[PDB]
């Protein structure tokens, strides 16, 4: 914060490395998800059972 | 998907018998069946709308069980009175609807 530096050592910042690439992973299940059977069935149960 | 089977396609029979039929299925449903009576003619009728449970105005010849995936219907005493077409059907998603196959009757 000035325009005069005076001699001898000074530490200012740190520096870090940047990766460069992008990388997900997921088990390979490949099935319809059965969220029909429930959702719009037809006659539901009751709330003491 | 969900796939009927009726059992036998055809029999025959004479007055004052009892008579069965049987209706297959590939999962259990509970008891979400019926049963519908169709002559030759052009009205299909309701005859038993539940696993044990008949509709009004219908003589107390009929009877009917099951539950899981075997189901039963039958009559008592045959009438001469009695030759139709016969039809299961099952409910389980608000629409996925199918009918069976057939049953066939004939008197002696
Ligand atoms: C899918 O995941 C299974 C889980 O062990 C694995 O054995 C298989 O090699 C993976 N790939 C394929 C094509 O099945
Ligand atoms: C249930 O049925 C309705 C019928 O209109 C459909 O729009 C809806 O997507 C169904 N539910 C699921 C989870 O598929």
């Amino acid at each position: 914060k000035s325009f005069t530096v005076e001699k001898g050592i000074y530490q200012t910042s740190n520096f870090r490395v940047q990766p460069t690439e992008s990388i997900v992973r997921f088990p390979n299940i490949t099935n319809l998800c059965p969220f029909d059977e429930v959702f719009n069935a037809t006659r539901f149960a009751s709330v003491y059972a | 998907d969900i796939q009927m089977t009726q059992s036998p396609s055809s029999l025959s029979a004479s007055v004052g018998d009892r008579v069965t039929i049987t209706c297959q299925a590939s999962q259990d449903i509970s008891n979400y069946l019926n049963w519908y009576q169709q002559k030759p003619g052009k009205a299909p009728k309701l005859l038993i709308y539940d696993a044990s449970n008949l509709e009004t105005g219908v003589p107390s010849r009929f009877s009917g069980s099951g539950s899981g995936t075997d189901f039963t219907l039958t009559i008592s005493s045959l009438q001469p009175e009695d030759i139709a077409t016969y039809y299961c059907q099952q409910y389980k998603i608000l629409l996925t609807w199918t009918f069976g196959q057939g049953t066939k009757v004939e008197i002696k």
